[PDB]
């Protein structure tokens, strides 16, 4: 969900 | 600049677990304390395959399923090569304040789990996997389960597999020096691959029923977010598990 959506989009 | 040298360059450094052996020694506060590591170590998984040339190129869909789907084995199979290295395959090395004794293992709440993880590492004894193998191996890893209903976007995957299956063969060269052989070297390896499913298979049976039954144990929010969204779909039979030999 939302933690996994996060790390992909980062940086 | 090689693509093998590029996974040299992105593959994480090793975590400390900061496991205080001053404290009590009890399951919960161990199982708690490889459960942070756990999920410091996927975290580092996430940033390494973004990183992975190809990867990107899935949607983003794809992207979370394979991270959701093989993670277990990704950490098992770091773990596997660590004890490796670091104890040749005598002692279960999670991180380097919090290597497990053969002693310590003979405890009823860890040895089943234990056993399990060594027999991972074990292989990698056998077979005397160079460091290059291990590296083309768990990208491979990474593509090894995927959904029954299939992919998004199928086409960029397969030849994703295609592309790392070559470079696995160039690990194997890069070990042997070009042997006749190498054959034989390449049905091992994959061999292993297959392998991997089965070896991690109960140690995601033992994390399921534990973080379902809470029998006491954290879990971070990085790993009850995966096994959470994995959980429903093993029990529905719902996973692939790709094969090399049927
Ligand atoms: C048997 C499972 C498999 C374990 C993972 C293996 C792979 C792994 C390697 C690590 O280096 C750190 C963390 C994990 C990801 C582990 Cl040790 C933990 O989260 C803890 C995990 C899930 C596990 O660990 C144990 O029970 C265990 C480890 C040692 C003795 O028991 C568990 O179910 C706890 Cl809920």
């Amino acid at each position: 969900n939302a933690l996994l959506r996060y790390l992909l989009d980062k940086d | 600049p090689t693509l093998i040298s590029l996974l040299e360059v992105i593959e994480p450094e090793v975590l400390y677990s900061g496991y205080d052996s001053t404290l009590p020694d009890t399951s919960t506060r161990l199982m708690s304390t490889l459960n942070r590591l756990g999920g410091r170590q996927v975290v580092s998984a996430v940033k390494w395959a973004k990183a992975l040339p190809g990867f990107r190129n899935l949607h983003l869909d794809d992207q979370m399923t394979l991270l959701q789907y093989s993670w277990m084995s990704l950490m098992a199979f770091s773990l596997g090569w660590r004890s490796y290295k670091q104890s040749n395959g005598n002692m279960l090395c999670f991180a380097p304040d919090l290597v497990i004794n053969e002693e310590r293992m003979q405890l009823p709440y860890m040895y089943d789990q234990c056993q399990q993880m060594l027999k991972i590492s074990s292989e990698f004894v056998r077979l005397q996997v160079s460091y290059d193998e291990y590296l083309c191996m768990k990208v491979l890893l990474l593509l090894s389960t995927v959904p029954k209903d299939g992919l998004k976007s199928q086409a960029v995957f397969d030849e994703i597999r295609m592309t790392y299956i070559k470079e696995l063969g160039k690990a194997i060269v890069k070990r042997e020096g070009n042997s006749s052989q190498n054959w034989q070297r390449f049905y091992q390896l994959t061999k292993l691959l297959d392998s991997m499913h089965e070896m991690v298979g109960g140690l995601l049976q033992f994390c399921f029923y534990t973080f379902v039954n809470k029998s006491s144990v954290e879990f971070p929010e990085m790993l009850a977010e995966i096994i959470s969204n994995q959980l429903p779909k093993f029990k529905a039979g719902s996973v692939k598990p790709l094969l090399f030999h049927q």
